[PDB]
DNA sequence: CGTCTGCCCGCTATGAGCGTTGCATTTATCAGGGTTCTGGTCCACAGTAT
DNA sequence: ATACTGTGGACCAGAACCCTGATAAATGCAACGCTCATAGCGGGCAGACG
C-alpha cells in the first residue's frame, strides 16, 4: 500500500506488485529396462525424510511422492493414483472425498493442486510413463495437452521415468519436448567393457567387488 | 490470495478519462523510459559469493532462469496495446452515471431467458477491444506477461462504492476442448483471487451449458473486470463436437456486446481455427547485414551472471556465433543452454566455457528438442511444416 | 457475500438485497436468502424489516454505514419512533439487530395490527423516469410505502398492480423499468395530496431521533392545546367545532379512503379517544389530521419540538 | 385413440375424433344409514357375472366394479381404489403398473 | 482356373461423459390449545335541576 | 339545600397469532444405465502361383 500510493503521488516512478511463479521445472530419464531406474530413485530419496511435520506452522511437509502410471493408458487412473499414494504416506483419506466419478478430468486435476501446496509437496515422480501410448480412452493430441495442463497447473517439481519407447510420445512437438526436458534430459546406456582403447574402470569395479 | 490496496485517485490527463472510479484509480500511464527499466531483472552476483563452495556456487546459478528477463522491442508495443485496450475498456461501464448499472441489469435477462442478445437498454453500448499473440514455443508469452501485467495491482476495493474491481484475470484452456470446464476454469481463478465460493454455487446446482455462459459473463461484470486472458487457445482445436465454433462465436460476443476485453494466446497451429494480431519470431542474428543489436545486448548482458572462477569478461564472436548455431534463436533455448553449460563445467571442474564445451552439452543432453532445432536450422518449408512450431 | 451494494438515497432496504440479488443472476430465492442471510426461514419485509446487523455487516468495510443509519434512514422506523415512547422506541432498536420478526412488529402499533395494509407492490409514474434519469435503475422508495396513505408526496397518486409481497414469502422483487408505466387518467384529492406533502418531512429529518414525548406528556399537551383553542368545555370536548374543522379541512371521501370515518354518534372514536387520557399510542395520521385541522402554521418538526417542550 | 393423447397432454377434453361420441347416463343413490343401500345394490349387481370374456374378441368384459371412498378423502386414495379393485377381479397387476410411478392427478 | 495372402471390416470389449432414477430430506398442510391483546362493559365519580 | 344524569375508569372475557404435534406431498443427491470415441482381432473375400 506504501508503494501504491507513492507511485499514485508521483514520488515513486515506478514500482512492481506481486507475481506469479512460472512453470515447474520438469526432467526426464530415459533408459532401457535392467538398468535401476527405481532402485536408484529409491536409494536416493531414502536419505530425505518423507512427512516432516512443522510445529510454528501446521503443515506436514510431505518432501516426496512417487506414483506409478496405469495400464489402460487413462488419465483418471493416473489423477486418482495420486490421492491413493497420498493415503498411505499420511493417514487421512482422500479417494473417498476427491475421488468421485462426477469430478471430470479437469477436475481432479484443479483438486490435486490444492492438496499439493497445503502439504508443501517437493517432487512428483511418475513411473512407467511409457504405458499412455495407443489408449482406447483418448487420442494421441487428448494426453500431450494433458501433460502440459498438469505441468502448468501444479507448481510441485514433476519427474518421468519411461523406457526409450516413450520418448517417441515426446519427441512430436515443441512444445512437449520443451516442457519433458526442463531440467535436462538423462539418458542411461548398459556399462561397456572397454571405452576409447583402454579397459573401462566402471566395469572392474563392479565385478571385482 | 490477492492482497487488497485500498485506492486512491489521481488527475487523469485525458478527457474522456474524466471522472472514472475504476481508470482513475489504476498506476499511472508510464513513458518510454519506463517500458524498458520496469521489467529489467537480474542476478545480484555478489562478490563475496564467488569464492564459496562448489554446492552452493552450484546452487546459487540455476536461478538464473526464474530472474533474468530483458526487454526486447515486441515488449513495448506488447505493453502500449495491453495498457490501451485495458483503460479503454470502462469508459463504456461507467459507475458513477448509471453506466455499469445498465450493464449488470441486462445480463440478468440472459441468466432468465438464457439468449445472450436479449437487451434491455439500447443506450448501453461496448467499448473493448481484443488481441491475439502468437508465436513459437519458448518465445516468451508467459514470462512477458507476468512481468507487464505485474504493475497492476489486481484487486483493488473502492469504498466510495463497495465495488470490488478484479482488475486482471488469467485462466487457460481445457485439456481438451471441453464445454463445461472454460466456464469452471474462470470461477477456480476467480475465487482464488478473492478467497469467495463461486465454483460451488455456479456449476454445482446441475446448470445447462447456456446458464453456465451467462452467469459467467454476469459475475465478470459484478466485478469490474478489466482484462480476461486465456491462455493455450490452441487447445480447441481437438474440440468436442461444435465446440470449435460455438466457443469462437463467445468469445466474440463477450468483447463486442457484453464489453470485457479478452486477450488469446496460442502457438501458431491455433492459427487454423480463426482480432488483431501479433506475431512473434525467434530472434535473428542479422537484420541489415550486421549483427542484431538485440541480440548483442542479450548476450552480452547475459554473459555478465557468471560463476565461474576463471571466467572470461570479453566474449568472443565464434562463442557467440556457435551459441546462436546451437540455440536457433528461441530465448528458452539460449538461457537454458547457458546454465546447463555452466552446471558441467563446474562438475567437470574446468570452470571456462568453451566452444566444444558448449556442442558436448547440446549433443549430451537436449535430446528430445534435436529435431525440431535442425528443421529451423535447415530452414526448408517442407521440413519446417513437421514440428519446431514455425 | 463479496459485493454488497449500497443503498442509494431514500431506499428501502429490501430493495437493496433485491438488486444484490439481481446484480449476481441468483434467480432462485432460496439460493439468495443462503447467500445473504445464511438461514432459509427468513421473511422479506417491506417496513420495519429484520435481521439488520447481518445486512450492515456487509456494508462494513463502507465506513459510513452502521446500523442505526439502516434502521433510521432505509427503513419505517421515523413513523413510529415519535409516538410509541421512549422504551419502547429503545427496545424496538435492539430488536431490529436480532433475527425476531414477531417481537419487533408487536413492540410497535400498528405493526402489531397483524395485517399487512395494500401489501401489493406500488410505483409512481413520474418518480421512475426522474430514478431512470439520474441514477440509472429503479428501486422502491420510502415515499412511496406510506403506512396508510396509497400517494405519492409529490406527485398525484400512486398507480397499483397486480402481486403482492406475501404471495412469495421468501423472495425479494426488484423493479424493472420495462413495466414503467400503464397510461390511464387517475386524479387525486387535494388535501391528501397535502397531507402527504405534510408528512413527507418527518422522514428526512434528524430530530425525529430523539423526539419521542411519554403518553401522560401527549394527553397533556393537547388537554392544554384545545384549552387554547377555546373549545373546551370544562373538562369536557365540544365534540361539534371539532368535527366542524377536520370536515372543513378533509372531506368525506377523504376519510373513507383513509379508513377514519368520523362517528360523532358513537361515543368511541379516533378523534373523541385523543381528547380524553390517552391509553395507547396512536397512529401517526390521526395525530397528521388533529395537526392539520386545528393549527397549520406548523410542521411536523416544530410540533414535536412543541410536545417534546411541555 | 383419444384417450392416449388426454393421457400424453394431460388435459381430459382433447377429443381427436368428431365421430365418437358419449352415451352415457349418470345417478346418485341417497338414503338414511340402515336402509339397506349396499345390501340391496349387491343383489342387484349379482345377476351379472362380473368378467366375461369374449372369444372372436380379446376383450374382457368388466361388466361392473365397486370401489369406496378413503376416509381421508385425499386425491391419490380414490384413484388407487380403483386399480387395487381391477386386479382383485382380473389376477392382474394395474396398481403396481400405475400406483407406483411417479405420477401427478 | 482354384486357392491363400493381404485387405476389408464386422464385431467385442473398455472407459469417460451425460442423462435417468429412487430414497431421504425438506416443505407444506391442518387440527388443537393457549395467553396476552383488546373490545366492549358496568360501575363509581362528579356535575347538575327541583 | 337535595335527586338526576353524563362521563371517565376499573374491569370481564372473546379471540387471534404463536407454538406444538401428526400426516401428506415436492425436491437434491448419490447411485445406475445410455452413448460415443478408439484400438484390435480374426474370419471371409479380391489379386498372384502353381
Ligand atoms: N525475453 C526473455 N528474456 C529472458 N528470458 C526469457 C525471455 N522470454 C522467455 N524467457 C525465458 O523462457 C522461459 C520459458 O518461456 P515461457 O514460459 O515464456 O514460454 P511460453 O511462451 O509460455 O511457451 P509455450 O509455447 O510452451 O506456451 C521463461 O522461464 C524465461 O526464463
Ligand atoms: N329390503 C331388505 N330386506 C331384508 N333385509 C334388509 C333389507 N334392507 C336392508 N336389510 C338388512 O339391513 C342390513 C343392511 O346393511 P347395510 O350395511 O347394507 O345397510 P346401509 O345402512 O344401507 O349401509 P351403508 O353402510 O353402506 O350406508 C342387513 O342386515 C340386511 O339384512
Ligand atoms: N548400480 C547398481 N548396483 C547393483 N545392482 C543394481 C544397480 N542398479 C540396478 N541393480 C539391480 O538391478 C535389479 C533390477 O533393477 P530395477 O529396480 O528392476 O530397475 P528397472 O525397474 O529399471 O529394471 C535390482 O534388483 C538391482 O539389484
Ligand atoms: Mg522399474
Ligand atoms: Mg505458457
Ligand atoms: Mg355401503
Ligand atoms: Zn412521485
Amino acid at each position: 500500500q506504501n508503494g501504491y500510493e507513492r507511485v499514485q503521488t508521483g514520488e515513486l516512478e515506478t514500482f512492481r506488485f506481486e507475481e506469479a511463479r512460472s512453470t515447474a521445472q520438469s526432467l526426464l530419464l530415459i533408459g532401457c529396462s535392467g538398468s535401476g531406474k527405481t532402485t536408484s530413485l529409491h536409494r536416493i530419496l531414502a536419505t530425505y525424510p518423507q512427512v516432516i511435520y512443522h510445529r510454528e506452522l501446521n503443515v506436514e511437509q510431505v518432501v516426496y511422492l512417487k506414483i506409478d502410471c496405469s495400464h489402460n493408458g487413462s488419465l483418471k487412473e493416473i489423477c486418482l493414483n495420486f490421492f491413493r499414494a497420498l493415503d498411505r504416506a499420511l493417514g487421512s483419506n482422500y479417494e473417498r472425498r476427491y475421488g468421485l466419478k462426477r469430478h471430470g478430468i479437469e477436475t481432479m486435476l484443479a483438486l490435486m493442486s490444492q492438496i499439493a501446496n497445503a502439504h508443501a509437496l517437493g517432487l512428483l515422480v511418475i513411473d512407467e510413463i511409457q504405458h499412455l501410448s495407443r489408449s482406447r480412452s483418448g487420442g494421441s493430441q487428448e494426453m500431450l495437452n494433458f501433460f502440459v495442463t498438469m505441468v502448468n497447473i501444479i507448481g510441485v517439481p514433476v519427474m518421468l521415468i519411461g523406457t526409450p519407447k516413450a520418448r517417441e510420445i515426446f519427441e512430436a512437438d515443441l512444445r512437449s519436448a520443451r516442457r519433458g526436458a526442463g531440467f535436462g534430459a538423462i539418458f542411461w546406456d548398459p556399462i561397456q567393457q572397454t571405452q576409447r582403447g583402454k579397459p573401462n574402470q566402471e566395469w572392474i569395479a563392479f565385478t571385482d567387488n | 490470495g490477492a492482497t487488497r490496496i485500498q485506492a486512491v485517485y489521481r488527475d487523469t490527463g485525458v478527457e474522456a478519462y474524466r471522472d472514472n472510479p475504476f481508470i482513475e484509480a489504476l498506476p499511472p500511464l508510464q513513458e518510454s523510459v519506463n517500458s524498458a527499466a520496469s521489467l529489467k531483472s537480474s542476478l545480484q552476483l555478489t562478490s563475496s559469493d564467488l569464492q564459496k563452495s562448489r554446492v552452493i556456487r552450484a546452487h546459487t546459478i540455476c536461478r538464473i532462469p526464474d530472474d533474468y528477463f530483458q526487454p526486447l522491442g515486441t515488449h513495448l508495443l506488447l505493453s502500449e496495446r495491453i495498457s490501451v485496450m485495458i483503460r479503454g475498456g470502462y469508459v463504456g461501464r461507467n459507475p458513477k452515471t448509471g453506466d455499469l448499472q445498465k450493464h449488470l441489469q441486462n445480463g440478468y435477462e440472459r441468466v432468465q431467458t438464457g439468449e445472450l442478445e436479449t437487451f434491455r437498454f439500447e443506450e448501453a453500448r461496448s467499448t473493448a477491444q481484443s488481441l491475439l499473440l502468437i508465436g513459437c514455443s519458448g518465445s516468451g508469452k508467459t514470462t512477458s506477461l507476468h512481468r507487464i501485467l505485474a504493475t497492476y495491482p489486481q484487486v483493488i476495493y473502492h469504498r466510495e462504492l463497495n465495488v470490488e474491481q478484479v482488475v486482471y484475470l488469467k485462466i487457460d484452456c481445457s485439456h481438451n476442448g471441453s464445454l463445461k470446464e472454460i466456464c469452471l476454469n474462470f470461477f477456480r481463478a476467480l475465487d482464488r483471487a478473492l478467497g469467495s465460493n463461486y465454483e460451488r454455487r455456479y456449476g454445482l446446482k446441475r446448470h445447462g451449458i447456456e446458464t453456465m455462459l451467462a452467469l459467467m459473463s454476469q459475475i465478470a461484470n459484478a466485478h469490474a473486470l478489466g482484462l480476461l486472458v486465456i491462455d493455450e487457445i490452441q487447445h480447441l482445436s481437438r474440440s468436442r463436437s461444435g465446440g470449435s465454433q460455438e466457443m469462437l462465436n463467445f468469445f466474440v460476443t463477450m468483447v463486442n456486446i457484453i464489453g470485457v476485453p479478452v486477450m488469446l494466446i496460442g502457438t501458431p497451429k491455433a492459427r487454423e481455427i480463426f482480432f488483431g494480431a501479433i506475431f512473434w519470431d525467434p530472434i535473428q542474428q542479422t537484420q541489415r547485414g550486421k549483427p542484431n543489436q538485440e541480440w548483442i545486448a542479450f548476450t552480452d548482458n547475459l554473459w555478465q551472471l557468471q560463476l565461474l572462477q576463471r571466467k572470461d569478461a570479453l566474449l568472443s564472436d565464434e562463442v557467440r556465433d556457435v551459441w546462436y548455431e546451437l540455440s536457433q534463436g528461441v530465448m528458452d533455448i539460449v538461457v537454458k543452454l547457458f546454465v546447463l553449460a555452466q552446471l558441467r563445467a563446474l562438475a567437470l571442474g574446468n570452470e571456462r566455457i568453451t566452444a566444444g564445451l558448449l556442442r558436448q552439452v547440446y549433443q549430451d543432453e537436449l535430446k528430445p528438442v534435436h529435431p525440431m532445432l535442425e528443421a529451423l536450422r535447415s530452414g526448408i518449408p517442407e521440413r519446417i511444416a513437421r514440428y519446431s512450431d514455425l | 457475500m463479496r459485493n454488497f451494494p449500497v443503498p442509494y438515497s431514500n431506499e428501502l432496504i429490501y430493495s437493496t438485497i433485491a438488486r444484490a440479488g439481481v446484480y449476481q443472476g441468483i434467480v432462485s430465492p432460496k439460493q439468495l436468502l443462503d447467500e445473504v442471510y445464511g438461514n432459509r426461514k427468513v421473511v422479506a419485509t417491506l417496513g420495519l424489516p429484520s435481521h439488520l446487523g447481518v445486512i450492515a455487516r456487509h456494508l462494513h468495510q463502507t465506513g459510513r454505514y452502521a446500523v442505526q443509519q439502516l434502521i433510521y434512514e432505509h427503513t419505517l422506523f421515523p413513523l413510529y419512533a415519535p409516538f410509541v415512547g421512549k422504551e419502547r422506541r429503545d427496545e424496538a432498536i435492539r430488536l431490529m439487530e436480532y433475527q425476531a420478526q414477531g417481537a419487533v412488529h408487536l413492540m410497535l402499533g400498528v405493526a402489531a395490527s397483524r395485517v399487512k395494509s395494500d401489501n401489493r407492490f406500488r410505483y409512481c409514474p413520474d418518480c421512475v423516469a426522474l430514478q431512470l434519469n439520474r441514477y440509472g435503475e429503479a428501486f422502491w422508495q420510502r415515499d412511496w410505502y406510506l403506512p396508510a396513505l396509497p400517494y405519492c408526496p409529490k406527485h398525484g397518486a400512486l398507480v397499483f398492480f397486480d402481486r403482492a409481497v406475501d404471495d412469495h414469502r421468501h423472495q425479494f422483487w426488484a423493479l424493472g423499468h420495462t413495466e414503467l408505466l400503464s397510461d390511464y387518467p387517475k386524479d387525486s384529492l387535494s388535501q391528501l395530496t397535502a397531507l402527504a406533502a405534510y408528512i413527507a418531512p418527518l422522514l428526512d429529518a434528524p430530530r425525529a431521533q430523539e423526539l419521542s414525548p411519554s403518553l401522560e406528556q401527549w394527553t397533556l399537551f393537547y388537554q392544554r392545546l384545545a384549552q387554547d383553542l377555546g373549545l373546551t368545555k370544562s373538562k369536557h370536548i365540544r365534540h361539534d367545532l371539532v368535527a366542524e374543522r377536520v370536515r372543513q379541512t378533509f372531506s368525506d371521501e377523504a376519510l373513507e379512503k383513509l379508513d377514519l370515518k368520523l362517528a360523532e354518534n358513537k361515543d368511541t372514536c379516533w378523534l373523541k379517544s385523543i381528547f380524553r387520557k390517552h391509553r395507547k399510542a396512536f397512529s401517526y395520521l390521526q395525530h397528521s389530521i388533529v395537526w392539520q385541522a386545528l393549527l397549520p402554521k406548523l410542521t411536523v418538526i416544530e410540533a414535536l419540538q412543541q410536545a417534546s417542550a411541555l
